[PDB]
């Protein structure tokens, strides 16, 4: 089956350059062209231009001929797009898709967070959250950049910035005779400072 | 870079209704080159109709597509929950090809009030100083909802961080969490921390507090 496997989030200062892959596998890497695409939380998409590996052409959005390079190795097939110059205006979600009849753009990879920031790497601190149905939690707190992963032993919420860092919390609903008793504990994986949290929830006094 | 409007940006419907939705173009656009796709929160775009009435593989037959010229629309014959997502239209007439901005299409349901917890500062973030409190609201609807926190009885405005989850996938109810933050010193200086919710559910707040006495 057809899939595009783009590489993981990326956090870059401004002015630098940072390229992103897309390795497709499951159809013949040539025969198709793909797309790239950019889209900014709670917008549209926004075309950024293709690649077609055949005989590497690669057409550009007007706006992006200067800040993007669209490049492909049929060795590996592997897409890859090279943003330059970046700023804050530059984070985003970037997509690559795979151009199908009429232009239907019909395989989908899971997308690249980009986020242009001159903010410091900073791994989370994490907090308990303790008082038939209980509810506990964990605040995961002062973290850069996203994403986080909240693992139980369940409502996640959004993290929200504040001051160039991301808070986080994650809320869990067992029954009583389960918790203090049992241990229960909140595993939080940060993996742009390679870091994780085994966080066990201890009741207070 | 042929300007594409799509409307309702939101709309809301119940399970069993029908839902149209438009994508008007300021260009003339071929309608095989015409087509739309599904977005859900977290989650790449997937093709959900192609050449204006074509239906993607997997898309179910609930949903059908029409338009030429510079009106095309995408119909849903009776609204489902796993429906409920941002639609995209996408014309592919001239380069550079255009997207919509979306037709977000939510779920409406039974209102629902929110489950209320409240929880205290961890010893151990205030061994290093800081002192962060914490309300959940969970599995309420309507999405409206003005979370208040009051210190031994006064409001606190500032220092409180809100976040709400998408419409779930199961039960298309909405949770919300709110985190005041106060130095540890600030905090130490009160006994009560109360976090009350206003929602049309009930016409009291709901209401949790915890005193540092217990
Ligand atoms: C597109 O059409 C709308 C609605 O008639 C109009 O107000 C808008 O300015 C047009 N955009 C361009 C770029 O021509």
């Amino acid at each position: 089956e057809v899939k595009l496997e783009e590489s993981g989030p990326e956090l870059v200062k401004p002015g630098a350059s940072m390229k992103m892959s897309c390795k497709a596998s499951g159809y013949t890497f040539t025969s198709y062209i793909i797309h790239w695409l950019k889209q900014k939380p709670g917008q549209g998409l926004e075309w950024i231009g293709y690649i077609n590996p055949y005989n590497d052409g690669s057409k550009y959005n007007e706006k992006f001929k200067g800040k993007a390079t669209l490049t492909s190795d049929k060795s590996s097939s592997t897409a890859y797009m090279e943003l330059s110059s970046l700023a804050s205006e530059d984070s985003a979600v970037y997509y690559c898709t795979r151009n199908y009849g009429s232009d239907s753009l019909d395989y989908w990879g899971q997308g690249t967070t980009l986020t242009v920031s001159s903010a410091k790497t900073t791994p989370p601190s994490v907090y308990p959250l303790a008082p038939s149905m209980v509810t506990l939690g964990c605040l995961v707190k002062g973290y850069f950049p996203e994403p986080v992963t909240v693992t139980w032993n369940v409502h996640t919420f959004p993290a929200v910035l504040q001051s160039d860092l991301y808070t986080l919390s994650s809320s869990v609903t067992v029954p009583s005779s389960t918790w203090p008793s049992e241990t229960v504990t909140c595993n939080v994986a940060h993996p742009a400072s390679s870091t994780k949290v085994d966080k066990k929830i201890v009741p207070r006094d | 870079d042929i300007v594409l409007t799509q409307t309702p940006a939101i709309m809301s419907a119940s399970l069993g209704e029908r839902v149209t939705m438009t994508c008007t173009a300021n260009s003339s656009v071929s309608s095989n080159y015409f087509h739309w796709y599904q977005q859900k929160p977290g989650s790449s775009p997937k093709l959900w109709i192609y050449s204006t009435s074509n239906l993607a593989s997997g898309v179910p037959t609930r949903f059908s597509g029409s338009g030429s010229g510079t009106s095309y629309s995408l119909t849903l014959s009776s609204m489902e929950a796993e429906d409920a997502a941002t639609y995209y239209c996408h014309q592919y007439h001239r380069s550079p090809p255009t997207f919509g901005s979306g037709t977000k299409l939510k779920m409406k349901r039974a209102d629902a009030a929110p489950t209320v917890s409240i929880f205290p500062p961890s010893s151990e973030q205030l061994t290093s100083g800081g002192a962060s409190v914490v309300c959940f609201l969970n599995n309420f609807y309507p999405k409206d909802i003005n979370v208040k926190w009051k210190i031994d009885g006064s409001e606190r405005q500032n220092g409180v961080l809100n976040s709400w989850t998408d419409q779930d996938s199961k039960d298309s109810t909405y949770s919300m969490s709110s985190t005041l933050t106060l130095t540890k010193d600030e905090y130490e200086r009160h006994n009560s921390y109360t976090c009350e919710a206003t929602h049309k559910t009930s016409t009291s707040p709901i209401v949790k507090s915890f005193n540092r006495n217990e």
